[PDB]
Formats: structure tokens, C-alpha cells, sequence
């Protein structure tokens, strides 16, 4: 009932994307910074896929924003990095892989603002 | 405050013109270009500042609620006026 | 391990003869589509086309897309045979409006910033 | 037929390039005092095979692999290289 | 509007105009923003 | 709570997770998981093996007897390993009651087709068939429902453009309708609306 | 260990002694609202938006400045935290005025979004509001104070980070104003960040006003190459126009700043633009031309002449596959003289060792310091952020800091040393205190600037730098793998050039006139027409029109760093790639692309085709140009120092005086920093205020 066959997914034939939009691309799996106007961190838990950027042009007409790659506007989400990555690797597409950056732990002290001694002492409030 | 382009265009309020190699001008031959002849630049630098006794005012842009948002414009500075940053309009207090 | 379960063929060599028996039904429906459908191209290019169309997917060496293919291949068949096609659709495997594309490094480079 | 430059390209934790560290460590300064002009670029691999290259005139260049050497196989294959002999 | 008018505003058109389709009076779409890039003129005199 | 909050139903509640137990005790074999939702919705995830069976049992059994199909469709999550979540929406006349039942599967693996349960599914295995790739086997006759004829790739999965890939329009030299790669004279413009400073405490994820 | 016990929402964490509430929540995954709490600030604690109830507790405490206690248990969404938080709320919305449809800081308001999420729906404030007169700080930071919260997140950046106080706070209560009091300039090379760390609309972008609302931004992360920084940020682009230039977090790099270049730069990227192919007519004057006659005509060239009569030139800001394509068409002629304009001393090792030319300690390096002693070098204006971290070592770790040179303002006190370079050699003899302070210190650092290598004594500089260093190293020991020696660089393509083996320095062309020149984007003015043979042929491939164009016979329209995904390594070694936000405008193409087309056109077809194949080409070059994160290396100090020690150069009686004196002089230093209005008027600003 099982044929248990060794090969690595391949799905290309079968997702209808023409070819040069899939040996040609290169997308970028990355967890998205934090925008630094804010300092919400809901923004940041998830890993993004994402393509290359491609040609934008003037439209002679109106002076609009003009495209000729389908893949433009397209963002996927994955739980962790290894999804992401396995999504590329079943679709064809070469990748790379950025990894996540945490904004490390830190010491904080209300007190040391009036330090005795030490430059911490601040000089307004 | 429409003005001319030296080629015979019309300039219009944002300042638009195409230059003289410009192609695109064929478009409007046989036609006409599109320009509004009421340039709101000109038009509220025309309203007379509004004189006011108080240290802070409000503005709505009239109308009651057919304006905009409600705004409180501070007016301690005597060497300019206070502007609503939505109208336009401009107020000062009483110097002298 | 990896083990899955299948959709028609067991192995490859019951994909390769659902393959064969696919591109048998083509190979003799081409001379009644392109009567059928008043195509001013030939029996011979259109046979052509059929042959470039199974070999774009020579690479493939797992069964089950293997019978996928399949799958639409005969589904493409049967829109063929009961004229649900126009004659646009059928011609839409010739890209005879498209001007070529060059692929060497040289031409891409002048036409613009596509690789 | 003159060499251009020589790049030594290996791995700073790995077994494979433990020679050739020890190479530069003994005497790549007195490689240097013999060979002033000569650019020995020195780099780092990782998870690779230690490699030497050699930029010839016009271009060509050669690879020679340094993996588990000791310092007197790289120093034998280093005096190979710039004396011209094969 | 007999009985009641209009507010007058100085910027409303005194005098109505009908569909200008098809004639030379006719609307034509053009960008109304300025170039943003500006290109580098070489400069007039030989350099050597 | 005040007029501004939907009300509860504690009665509807208590009788779904009721039920949702006993189908589970009867189908142990494919029953994977049973949930009520808040707003009183029972859906029974089970294994793919089960659709014809647990279908069957949820039409026939004298205590159930859903014999409305309401719609069967399905969602793509890329993130998952089986890909295409496949529900089926089902209602009882005699019980006046509704049920939602969930499997799973991916691009390569087979799903049983249920017409011979319901033949309302007819059709809408074809429109899976057709927005997402998924094949059922032993369908009476499955192929494209909404796209073109001719058309590839299937447009409902999340890694297919808004736009697709080919545009048509009619060309004079050939006299004829043809398909070019498309070209949008203006690109659809993409909004990045989410916001941080999460929204509902009450769904938050352990942050691993 | 010492790890306490603690609960939120009766969940069990451990957490050090010190931790605050609102840090305890963050381990678990939930944010507390904030206002005036930031990480890389002093506590404040009077925006009290942080209020929590702590269990068993009547009072709610501020979670960003209240310690944690052992087996307390947070409550985090309590009614009466949540009610705190909606009075909060309405106390902030009272007085705030009815700006959103004006403001730029709509769509990424934090008052915004926190009134959403956490206030109330509605208004029961029936008076009237107050507003305040705005204040000029300068033409970077626009600035509308009726909008302003009071958080005093920008007095407390000015004062720590900038290392500025003339920020502050005027009057009592309600009319208390955030200001200065007086008419001045808030002038620094890191004031743009006061915008970002401002959370309502109070301070704003100037250049950027009313351009662009933040839901239609593409955002592309990417490199800074304003410096030898690298770093990081994101380009926020808009139906293919660059809108604006973010900072993006690194913790090694820039942490959460970038400069006030990096920051307002960008608007040169719209202006003297390369877009066509251009040569030389009848006349000798510059006119457009296609690709083909262009690369023609420079292949003619190539191939008539080959070895010495063939040079290039590097600009400060090429990337490394565009240098090493550049490299290998050279060697294709079998022409070595591949030269950069920074100027690094070729004696003894030279570039053969790596660390003969990095920044050994790191950025984040500076942070384990005890002493730094700096040479010949301005870090506020050539490295602002290194700078910057110098600044947060200081007040943080009581850095001790010491200079050699012209006794500029660095933001920090330090102790002048003189402006003699003998003093060096003083130090390394032993006679200067500074030879024991720098003995007792367990973890000594010592910066050397490459602006005082691109004086004629800089060979002699290094070697008496070398000196301190092994003789720090001979008499405290080895501390383990500490690095005492670092060279701070200020351009962004130096690093990658001298790791793909270019030349530093410019004196191979002087020594050897060539006969045909490649600019690739040299801008530097170093080798003119005079300093050349008669009809020479000079090519420039770049993306400016500056004092390189039209002196040339042949320009080759090039791609900015915001238009390729291109390669730079930072000062510290480290390997950083750009992403392409926007294309190159007209004819411009990549500039790999562009060498690898010549030479093709020229016969000498080069192996790669690809960005891939070209970044395994620099892999074959220069291994650690594909390592995308990495700043660890060997240290080979050893070596490099005996091999300082063959050449006995003399130092000049000349003071070491920096380019960059003053804040005027770090505005404008590469062509695009020079084609932008923005830079323009801050030069204008402080050269003379209002
Ligand atoms: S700062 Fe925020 S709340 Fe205030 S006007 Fe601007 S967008 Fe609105
Ligand atoms: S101007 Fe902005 S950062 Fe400064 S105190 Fe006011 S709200 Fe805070
Ligand atoms: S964030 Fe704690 S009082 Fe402001
Ligand atoms: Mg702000
Ligand atoms: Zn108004």
C-alpha cells in the first residue's frame, strides 16, 4: 500500500510557473526587522518569504508605477525557519536564508540615574 | 495664477510644464490641456490674518461640523502668525 | 522509510507506460485536431510540439508527479477531442505574437536589467 | 611563465589545516624576507579543504590542495610553485 | 433655485459647460508630477 | 455583559461537546480531534483514511443522520507539511444541527472522493480540483470547473500571483485572441497594514 | 545559580536578580505598553503607561522601573491594569491635538495603536486644549510640540547617547515644554535618531515631510556604505522611488542608530545621475552614445594595449564583485596595477595578513574594554557609531579614553596625549605614564585611523603603533585572544579591495603612468590629466556626475549601492550584502555586469555569468567575501610585527590633524553625500545658525 520511495520533493512540473520565473528568482527567507518608528514587537514573530525585486517603470500615460513580474507582491509566512525553507526547496527556488535577530537581554537600574560615583548619574529628569 | 510655459503650455498649480523635446506634448494637439485656473496658494494668501485678544485659539474652518477636525493654534510668537494646519487661515494677536 | 501512498503506479515503469499510452492518444488525435480546428500549421510541427511538450518534463523520476502529469495530459486530451477548446487555446502552444527572447549575456545586458 | 601571486586559503579550527597553520606560525616571515614583492595572500576557509593558488601571467591559475599536510609538505609545495619546477 | 439660490463662492464656474466629449474641448489625462531624477550635464568646455 | 457583546449559549454548547464526544467514541479509528468553538460550531478533525467512513456515519447513523452537504472546500497553509486542509460543512434536518469535518493532505497524496455519500460533492471536488491541485480518487469525471480551458497552474494556492502569469488580448496579424505574460500599466499597489502591539492577549503563542 | 522564581499570569519563569516586571513579562512573550521606556535609555518612569497589579498587591507598580520580586505573580491583563492603562490613556488623549489626517507619523503612530489596543473608544473631555509655540532646531528635525507627551525620550538620547545637553525642560505642570530655551541647532552626527525614538509626531523627518504614509512603503533591508561601519538599514521605497532611509537593529554593529548622513544622504541618489553612455565627439565634449559604440570603443583600447600601460582606480564605494570582475579583466591583460584611493603602508606584511588591516577587536569589542587609546583619528565624523559605542563603553563600563592629535570634541571627556606622532614612539620606549596605564589594563585596545596612514609617514605611524602593541602584549601578558590592535577604516569598499588583493595607495599609477585608466567610481581627485601622458584614455563607470566624469573619454552608467545586491565588508572584517530596492535609472546597469559585457566585447570573455557564479568567484579570491555574518578571523599580530620591523621610515615634525575638524566638514564627503540638497543645507546651517 506503500511504494516508500528516496527522492527529494520536486513540484515544479505541476505549479504551472513559467520557467524563467522559477530557475531566474531568488527569494529571501528572513524574519522582518522591527519597524524603528514603533516599538511594538508583533511585527517580528514570524519568517517571511519574499522574492527579488525586478524593473518598476514610468507608465507614459499618467506617470503610474509600471511591472512586468508577476511575482512583485508576493509574501508568504512560515512558522519557523525550516518550513520556509522546505517550501523553497519543494518549489525550486534558490534561497537564502537570513537568521533571526533578538534584541539581546539588559541590565536596567532606575537607581544608577543617581549614581555616588559612577557616570551613570544623570544630569536631568 | 495660472502662468505660460515658454513653449505656450500652461503651468499648472503643482507647477507641471513639458519641456521642449518633450513628446508627449503631442497628446494635446488637436485638444487642450486640463488646468485649473484657481490656484489655492493665491487664493488663501488673499484672507486678511484675524486679529484675537487670546493666547490660543481654535479652528474648525467654519461650518461647525461641514469643516475640519477641531485644532487649537498657539499664538506667543510675535514674529509670525499662527496658520491652521488644515484651512489656512491665518491669526495673530494684538501687537501694539 | 518514506513511504507515501500512490495515486495510480506502484513504481516507474507502470508511470512510463501510462507515459507511452498518453502520448500514443496524442500522436493520433493531432491530424483530426488540426482539420478539426482549420490550424494553418502541419500535422508534422504539430506532432513536433507534442513531442517538445512530453520532453519538457523528461526529468521527472517520481511516479506520482509522474501520473499527475498524466492526469492533465489526458484532461488537456479530453478538452482536444469535444472541441471544448477555440482554436486560440490550441495555438497558445506555439507563442507565434511573442517576439523571441535572446539568451545570451550580451543581449539581456542591452535590453535592460532582466537576467 | 612568471608568477603573479600566491593564496594560501585555510581553516582556522579544522584538523585538516593544522599544518598548515603551524607553517605560517614557524616561517611565513621568512617567506616574506625572501619574497618581498610577492603577494602571499593569507585566508580563511571553513568546513573546505585547505587550498594553495598560483596567478601566472595573463590570468591563469592553479590549485593545489594542502589538505593534512605538514608544514614541511606546504613548504616543499610552496618552494614547487616559486622556483617554477613541476 | 429661484426661490432659494445657490451659495455664491468666487471660484464657482459662471458659466455651466455640457459634455466636451469628442471635441476639441475634450479632457486629456497627463501626470501632473515633476521628474525626479535629474541627470548629470557634462560640462561645455574641452578638457583638454 | 452589555447590549455592544454577542450572548452566549451554554445550552447549544454543553450539546455539541456532548455529541462531539460520542462520534468520537464511536470512531475511534480516525478521530483525531473534536472542538467547540465559542460561538457554538463543532468541527471533528480525522485522519484522511476516514472521509468515506466517518462521511457515511455522520449521513446514516440514526442519531446524527446529517443528510445536507452544505460545501466542501478547502485552505492552503504553506507552512504545514500536508499542505491543503480539506472541510466539509454538513447539516441535519431531523437534529437541526450543523457539523464541520477537517482532514488533511498535500500536492502528491490522493483524497477519497465522497459522491457516493453526497452527490452535491460533485462538483465541488472539481473546483478544489481546479483552485488547489488536490486530486480525488474515483471521481465520475474530474477536471476544470472555473478556470480556462488550458489554463496552468491552480490560482487559489498562496504562492500563485494575484495576477497570474498570462494576460489575453486580440491580435489583428494573426486575427485571433492570444496570450502574452502580463504587463499591468499600474502595479498593484501592496499595503503593509498590521500593526504591532498584538490585539487579543487571549491568543498569544509561547514564544519557544 | 541566582536565578529567582517568578510568575506572570501564573506561569513560572527565572529570571536574574534586577530584572525588572516588564522585562519578567518580555520572557514570556508579552509586550507591556510603554511611552517613555526604552531599552537603550535610562529609566524614566513617568509616562506611567506601564502600570501592572501585582498579586495580592493594592497598589499597581510601573513595570519598566520596578524590580521584580521572588514569587510574585504578574497580572498582566487584570481589570485593574486595564483600567489603569485606559486612564492613561485618556489623561495622554486630553490635551493631544486632532492632528492624525496632518501628521506624518499616522499609520506608525505607538499613540496610535496603543490607544487601539489599550485605551478607551471615546472622549469625556469637554474643555479645551492647550497648545505650544514649535521650536527650530535645524533643517533635519521638524518639530511640532503641541504634539509632544513629555516622555523625555530626546532629552535622555541627547544627553547619553549623542553625548548633547542642550535639550530640556522648561516650566512646571501642565505649560511644562520640551526644548532648549534658547534659539539653537541641535547639531550632531546622530541627531536624526530622535525622530525614531520619538513616539508621536512631535519630531519628524524634515525631507521626508508629507511625502509618503507608512502602509504603501516596499521595505528592503540593506547596507549603509556612507562608511566603514556597514550598517544596517532598511530603504523604505514607494512605487519604485526611494522614499527613505530607517535604521535597522544590529546589537554588533550600529545597535539601533545611523548617522545623520546615512539617515538624510539618500537625497543624492536623485541627482547628477550617470543614466547614458557617453563619449567624446569632434569637438571633445561629452555626448550620449548606446552601450555597443561605448564598450567598443573601450575594448579597442583594451586590447591595444595590455600590462603596465593598463591601471584602475577604485572609489570608496565599490562593491566586491564589481572590484574582482574589475580584477580579473585586468589580469586578462596581464596588468597588475589595480589600486585603491585610501592609502594603506605596503611595507612589511602589508595586506598579505588580514589582521594587519581590521578592526581586530570589534565594534561590540569595545564594550569588554578598559582602555582605548586613539591615533590620529576623529571616530565621531569618520565612524560615527563606532563613536557611539565608544561613548556607551565610557558612561557604562567608566572607559578610559585617551587621544592622540588635535583635541576634538568627541562627546566624551578624554585625556589629550599632544599632537606630536613622537609621542607614539615615547610610549613605546616607556617613558610616557601612558606606557604603565596601558600595562595595568587587562583589556587594552589601541585605534589607529586611517586618515593619519594617508599621510607620507604612514608606514612609519604603524610600525611605531606595532610597537605599543607588542609591547603591551611582551609585558601584561597574552589575556587570551584579546586583539589590542585595530585600524579604524572611514570608506566602505577599502576592506573588500585589500582582502581581493588591490594595491593601497595610488603610487604604482605615479610611478608607472598608464596609458589607459579605469575610474571605477573614483571620485577622490588622487590621479588628474597632469599626472598623466598626453591622450590618455580614461574610463569612468559610476553612478555620479562628480570630479570624475568629465575628465574622462568614455563613461559607463553604473548602479548605487540602493540599486544591486552587492557585497561590502565593514571595518571590522565582517561581510554584509545590499538588496536591490529600486533599478537603476535609464541606461545604468550593474557594474559587474557592465565588466563582465567588456569583456566579452573585448575577447577576453570572463567564466562567470551569474551573481551566483561571480560570488563563487570571490570565494576562489577571497573566501570570507561569502561568510554574510561573520567577523571572526585568525589573528596574526605576531608575524606582521616582525615584519614591521625591516623599514626604518622617520616620522615628520607635522602635527596629526584629521579631514574632518568640525561638524561641516562630515556632511559632505562622497558624490552622493555631495549631489544632496539635504547635506547642502545642514553645511549651510552650521556653518551659519539662526
Ligand atoms: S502623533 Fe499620533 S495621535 Fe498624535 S496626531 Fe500624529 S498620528 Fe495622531
Ligand atoms: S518631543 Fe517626542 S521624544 Fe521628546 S519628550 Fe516630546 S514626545 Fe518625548
Ligand atoms: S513605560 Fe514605565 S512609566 Fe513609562
Ligand atoms: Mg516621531
Ligand atoms: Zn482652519
Amino acid at each position: 500500500q506503500l511504494i516508500a520511495v528516496d527522492e527529494k520533493l520536486d513540484i515544479t512540473t505541476l505549479t504551472g510557473v513559467p520557467e524563467e520565473h522559477i530557475k531566474t528568482r531568488k527569494v529571501r527567507i528572513f524574519v522582518p526587522a522591527r519597524n524603528n518608528m514603533q516599538s511594538g514587537v508583533n511585527n517580528t514573530k514570524k519568517w517571511k518569504m519574499e522574492f527579488d525585486t525586478r524593473e518598476r517603470w514610468e507608465n507614459p500615460l499618467m506617470g503610474w508605477s509600471s511591472t512586468a513580474d508577476p511575482l512583485s507582491n508576493l509574501v508568504l509566512t512560515f512558522s519557523t525557519k525550516e518550513d520556509a525553507v522546505a517550501f523553497a526547496e519543494k518549489n525550486g527556488w534558490s534561497f537564502d536564508v537570513e537568521e533571526r535577530k533578538v534584541p539581546k537581554p539588559k541590565s536596567k537600574s532606575y537607581g544608577a540615574n543617581f549614581s555616588w560615583n559612577k557616570r551613570t548619574r544623570v544630569s536631568t529628569k | 495664477g495660472v502662468r505660460t510655459s515658454p513653449t505656450g503650455e500652461k503651468v499648472t498649480h503643482t507647477g507641471q510644464a513639458y519641456d521642449d523635446g518633450d513628446y508627449r506634448r503631442v497628446r494635446f494637439s488637436d485638444r487642450q490641456k486640463e488646468v485649473n485656473e484657481n490656484f489655492a496658494i493665491d487664493l488663501i494668501a488673499e484672507q486678511p490674518v484675524s486679529e484675537v485678544g487670546s493666547r490660543v485659539i481654535s479652528c474648525d474652518g467654519g461650518g461647525g461640523a461641514l469643516g475640519h477636525p477641531r485644532v487649537y493654534i498657539n499664538l506667543d510668537k510675535e514674529t509670525k502668525t499662527g496658520t491652521c494646519g488644515y484651512c489656512g487661515l491665518q491669526f495673530r494677536q494684538p501687537h501694539h | 522509510g518514506t513511504s507515501v501512498k500512490p495515486i495510480f503506479s506502484r513504481d516507474m515503469n507502470e508511470a512510463k507506460r501510462r507515459v507511452r499510452e498518453l502520448y500514443r492518444a496524442w500522436y493520433r488525435e493531432v491530424p483530426n485536431t488540426v482539420h478539426l480546428f482549420q490550424l494553418d500549421i502541419s500535422v508534422k510541427q504539430g506532432r513536433d510540439k507534442v513531442r517538445e511538450m512530453f520532453m519538457k518534463n523528461a526529468h521527472v523520476t517520481d511516479p506520482r508527479v509522474v501520473d499527475l502529469l498524466v492526469i492533465k495530459g489526458k484532461m488537456e486530451l479530453e478538452e482536444t477531442i469535444n472541441v471544448w477548446k477555440q482554436r486560440t487555446h490550441i495555438m497558445r502552444f506555439f507563442h507565434e505574437t511573442e517576439a523571441p527572447r535572446p539568451t545570451d549575456f550580451l543581449s539581456k545586458f542591452y535590453v535592460g536589467h532582466d537576467p | 611563465l612568471g608568477l603573479r601571486e600566491i593564496r594560501i586559503h585555510l581553516c582556522q579550527r579544522s584538523p585538516g589545516s593544522q599544518g598548515v597553520r603551524d607553517f605560517i606560525e614557524k616561517r611565513y616571515v621568512e617567506l616574506k624576507k625572501a619574497n618581498p614583492d610577492l603577494p602571499i595572500l593569507i585566508r580563511e576557509c571553513s568546513d573546505v579543504q585547505p587550498k594553495l593558488w598560483a596567478r601566472y601571467a595573463f590570468g591563469q591559475e592553479k590549485n593545489v590542495s594542502l589538505n593534512n599536510f605538514s608544514a614541511d609538505q606546504v613548504t616543499r609545495t610552496l618552494e614547487n610553485v616559486l622556483s617554477g619546477k613541476a | 433655485p429661484t426661490t432659494k439660490p445657490p451659495t455664491a463662492r468666487k471660484y464657482i464656474w459662471t458659466n455651466h459647460k455640457f459634455n466636451v466629449s469628442g471635441t476639441p474641448q475634450q479632457y486629456v489625462p497627463y501626470s501632473t508630477t515633476r521628474k525626479k531624477i535629474q541627470e548629470w550635464v557634462p560640462p561645455s568646455t574641452p578638457y583638454k | 455583559t452589555r447590549p455592544t457583546i454577542r450572548p452566549r449559549n451554554d445550552v447549544v454548547h454543553k450539546q455539541l461537546s456532548a455529541f462531539g464526544q460520542y462520534v468520537a467514541e464511536i470512531l475511534p479509528k480516525y478521530v483525531q480531534q473534536v472542538q467547540v468553538s465559542c460561538f457554538n460550531e463543532l468541527e471533528i478533525f480525522i485522519h484522511p483514511d476516514g472521509v468515506i467512513p466517518v462521511l457515511t456515519f455522520l449521513r446514516d447513523h440514526t442519531n446524527a443522520q446529517f443528510k445536507s452537504l452544505a460545501d466542501l472546500t478547502a485552505v492552503d497553509v504553506p507552512t504545514r507539511q500536508n499542505r491543503f486542509e480539506i472541510v466539509y460543512n454538513l447539516l441535519s434536518l431531523r437534529f437541526n444541527s450543523r457539523i464541520r469535518v477537517k482532514t488533511y493532505t498535500d500536492e502528491l497524496t490522493p483524497i477519497e472522493s465522497s459522491v457516493t455519500v453526497y452527490k452535491a460533492a460533485n462538483w465541488y471536488e472539481r473546483e478544489i480540483w481546479d483552485m488547489f491541485g488536490v486530486f480525488f480518487a474515483n471521481h465520475p469525471d474530474l477536471r476544470r470547473i472555473l478556470t480556462d480551458y488550458g489554463f496552468e497552474g491552480h490560482p487559489f494556492r498562496k504562492d500563485f500571483p494575484l495576477s497570474g502569469y498570462v494576460e489575453l488580448r486580440y491580435d489583428d496579424e494573426v486575427k485571433r485572441v492570444v496570450a502574452e505574460p502580463v504587463e499591468l500599466a499600474q502595479e498593484f499597489r501592496k499595503f503593509d497594514l498590521n500593526s504591532p502591539w498584538e490585539a487579543f492577549p487571549a491568543y498569544r503563542q509561547p514564544p519557544e | 545559580s541566582n536565578l529567582i522564581e517568578v510568575f506572570v499570569d501564573g506561569q513560572s519563569v527565572m529570571v536574574e536578580p534586577g530584572t525588572t516586571v516588564l522585562q519578567a513579562c518580555e520572557k514570556v512573550g508579552m509586550q507591556i505598553p510603554r511611552f517613555c521606556y526604552h531599552e537603550r535609555l535610562s529609566v524614566a518612569g513617568n509616562c506611567r503607561m506601564c502600570l501592572v497589579e501585582i498579586e495580592k498587591a493594592p497598589k499597581v507598580v510601573a513595570a519598566c522601573a520596578m524590580p521584580v520580586m521572588k514569587g510574585w505573580n504578574i497580572l498582566t491583563n487584570s481589570e485593574k491594569s486595564k483600567k489603569a492603562r485606559e486612564g492613561v490613556m485618556e489623561f495622554l488623549l486630553a490635551n493631544h491635538p486632532l492632528d492624525c489626517p496632518i501628521c506624518d507619523q499616522g499609520g506608525e503612530c505607538d499613540l496610535q495603536d496603543q490607544s487601539m489596543m489599550f485605551g478607551s473608544d471615546r472622549s469625556r473631555f469637554l474643555e479645551g486644549k492647550r497648545a505650544v509655540e514649535d521650536k527650530n532646531i535645524g533643517p533635519l528635525v521638524k518639530t511640532i510640540m503641541t504634539r509632544c507627551i513629555q516622555c523625555t525620550r530626546c532629552i535622555r538620547f541627547a544627553s547619553e547617547i549623542a553625548g548633547v545637553d542642550d535639550l530640556g525642560t522648561t516650566g512646571r505642570g501642565n505649560d511644562m515644554q520640551v526644548g532648549t530655551y534658547i534659539e539653537k541647532m541641535f547639531m550632531s552626527e546622530l541627531s536624526g535618531n530622535i525622530i525614531d525614538i520619538c513616539p508621536v509626531g512631535a519630531l519628524t523627518s524634515k525631507p521626508y515631510a508629507f511625502t509618503a504614509r507608512p502602509w504603501e512603503t516596499r521595505k528592503t533591508e540593506s547596507i549603509d556604505v556612507m562608511d566603514a561601519v556597514g550598517s544596517n538599514i532598511v530603504v523604505s521605497t514607494r512605487t519604485g522611488e526611494v522614499m527613505r532611509i530607517l535604521p535597522r537593529m544590529h546589537e554588533d554593529i550600529n545597535e539601533e542608530w545611523i548617522s545623520d548622513k546615512t539617515r538624510f544622504a539618500y537625497d543624492g541618489l536623485k541627482r547628477q545621475r550617470l543614466t547614458q553612455p557617453m563619449i567624446r565627439n569632434e569637438k571633445g565634449l561629452l555626448t550620449y552614445t548606446t552601450w555597443e559604440d561605448a564598450l567598443s570603443r573601450v575594448a579597442g583600447m583594451l586590447q591595444s594595449f595590455q600590462g603596465n600601460d593598463v591601471a584602475a582606480i577604485a572609489g570608496g564605494l565599490v562593491d566586491a564583485e564589481a572590484l574582482v570582475a574589475l580584477k580579473d579583466l585586468l589580469n586578462r591583460v596581464d596588468s597588475d596595477s589595480l589600486c585603491t584611493e585610501e592609502v594603506f603602508p605596503t611595507a612589511g606584511a602589508g595586506t598579505d595578513l588580514r589582521s594587519n588591516y581590521l578592526l581586530n577587536t570589534t565594534i561590540a569589542g569595545v564594550e569588554e574594554a578598559d582602555v582605548i587609546l586613539l591615533v590620529g583619528t576623529n571616530p565621531r565624523f569618520e565612524a560615527p557609531l563606532f563613536n557611539a559605542r565608544i561613548r556607551k563603553s565610557w558612561l557604562h563600563n567608566d572607559l578610559k579614553v585617551a587621544l592622540i592629535g588635535s583635541p576634538v570634541d568627541l562627546t566624551y571627556r578624554y585625556d589629550h596625549l599632544g599632537d606630536s606622532p613622537k609621542i607614539l614612539q615615547d610610549i613605546a620606549s616607556g617613558n610616557h605614564p601612558f606606557s604603565q596605564i596601558l600595562k595595568e589594563a587587562k583589556k587594552p585596545m589601541v585605534v589607529l585611523g586611517s586618515s593619519a596612514l594617508q599621510r607620507s609617514d604612514g608606514t612609519a605611524i604603524l610600525a611605531a603603533v606595532s610597537n605599543i602593541a607588542q609591547n603591551i602584549r611582551l609585558s601584561s601578558g597574552v589575556t587570551g585572544d584579546w586583539k589590542v590592535m585595530n585600524i579604524l577604516h572611514r570608506i566602505a569598499s577599502q576592506v573588500a579591495a585589500l582582502d581581493l588583493g588591490y594595491k593601497p595607495g595610488v603610487e604604482a599609477i605615479r610611478k608607472n603612468p598608464p596609458k589607459v585608466l579605469f575610474l571605477l567610481g573614483a571620485d577622490g581627485g588622487c590621479i588628474t590629466r597632469q599626472d598623466l601622458p598626453k591622450d590618455c584614455f580614461i574610463i569612468y563607470q559610476g553612478h555620479h556626475g562628480d570630479v570624475g566624469a568629465p575628465m574622462a573619454d568614455v563613461i559607463l552608467p553604473g548602479a548605487a549601492y540602493t540599486e544591486k545586491s552587492a557585497t561590502y565588508v565593514n571595518t571590522e572584517g565582517r561581510a554584509q550584502q545590499t538588496k536591490v530596492a529600486v533599478t537603476p535609472p535609464g541606461l545604468a546597469r550593474e557594474d559587474w555586469k557592465i565588466i563582465r559585457a567588456l569583456s566579452e566585447i573585448a575577447g577576453m570573455t570572463l567564466p562567470y555569468d551569474t551573481l551566483d557564479q561571480v560570488r563563487s568567484r570571490l570565494e576562489e579570491v577571497s573566501p570570507n567575501l561569502v561568510r554574510y555574518d561573520d567577523v571572526e578571523g585568525a589573528n596574526y599580530f605576531q608575524q606582521a610585527n616582525e615584519l614591521s620591523k625591516l623599514v626604518n621610515q622617520q616620522l615628520l615634525a607635522d602635527p596629526l590633524v584629521p579631514p574632518q575638524l568640525t561638524i561641516k566638514d562630515f556632511y559632505m564627503t562622497d558624490s552622493i553625500s555631495r549631489a544632496s540638497q539635504t547635506m547642502a543645507k545642514c553645511v549651510k546651517a552650521v556653518t551659519e545658525g539662526i
